[PDB]
């Protein structure tokens, strides 16, 4: 939660700057590596937001449609996973992305991976 | 899917 | 597109998915498991393409619901990704992952993955 | 054995036909939609050979990778599911396409989704 | 592959001992890191045979149903990926893990994440 | 879990 | 594809 | 709560 708010950098130094509410919300900005205005999206998400207990993660997950003022790539990815604090907090997910299709196409419609967030980059 | 993305641009 | 999506859809499973799209690609509404009580009721948000490409291509689609309301918390999170796909019997086809919160030593279980179709309200 | 041994159709027109041997294997082939020759490819798996009840599932997988004597399309696809047994018999599933790529396009390398078989042509 | 085919190892102390058949079989097995003979599993699969391309990877699966002559978890596991070759060879893995359920507990019958392997300890 |  |  | 993949 305070935790969790801040600026966070995956693996591909795309950046995710997140703002925790006090009641379950995720609301921020999803930044591509290329770092200009036509690579920022935003997003949307949910966290428990109960006291995080001993020793484990905090569910999360969130939202971004691949749509700005610039540029529309017809598809939305969805992050779920948790949060760890310590010393080197990260979030930990595993994302699905599905793009628009023709029903014939929809059988390839979603891609799936995984990415690990830190808030050190 | 195409064959470029800004999720990994 | 979003008066098509705005709307109330049930699953396959019983759960219903009380939504509003937005002009600007907002999400937000209520989900609600099968039993249908207060306690079955959590906050929804997500977001979708709101100028698909098309006209015969679905329009993609996420949201999450955190499964913490002012009843119950199951200390987890589900988000689904999917495609809006309009018409006489308009449907949302979807795929999700289900997180809980997990010790290191248990990771390897916190995720469960699974699909769901949902069908609009008359 | 004998219950998932046969031929499964899944709900997009492929076939597969299949032996559940006593040990676990699974041998078999894999037919798309066309339907000919050029459209057969080998499968192999495993699955659970004493499974725990009479009312749970039997779990399995199999892969096929798409390279036979006629085309290759440089994947390869693995099912993870269960079979439901009975007089309405299920094969229960989701799988994971994965194609080769470079490092560079590695992101959009595995699809996923779902397929449900039955023995009723 | 005599790429392929030799001994490998995931971030977590597991061990896949595989043999790659000319063709297109992937026979061998699976140790779990607590190492003994109750930890070993029968594995099958399939990958592309093809000649490798300009730096793409080969792609994969594979199944392990988690019985032995000790143990039956009553599950099965099928990891989807590709294998890159060179000096540092490397298998990149998403897996689904699958567990025998009524048909109730099938929505949360089945796992997923992912497991890379080196052939470093 | 709630959501079935 | 040929899976579909 | 356990299973061998992970052991």
């Amino acid at each position: 939660q305070a935790g969790i708010t801040g600026t966070w950098y995956n693996q591909l130094g795309s950046t995710f700057i997140v703002t925790a509410g006090a009641d379950g919300a995720l609301t921020g900005t999803y930044v591509t590596a290329r770092g200009n205005a036509e690579s920022r999206y935003v997003l949307t998400g949910r966290y428990d937001s109960a006291p995080a207990t001993a020793g484990s993660g905090t569910a999360l997950g969130w939202t971004v449609a691949w749509k700005n003022n610039y540029r529309n790539a017809h598809s939305a990815t969805t992050w779920s996973g948790q949060y760890v604090g310590g010393a080197e907090a990260r979030i930990n997910t595993q994302w699905l992305l599905t793009s628009g299709t023709t029903e014939a196409n929809a059988w390839r419609s979603t891609l799936v991976g995984h990415d690990t967030f830190t808030k050190v980059q | 899917x195409p064959w470029s993305h800004p999720q990994f641009e």
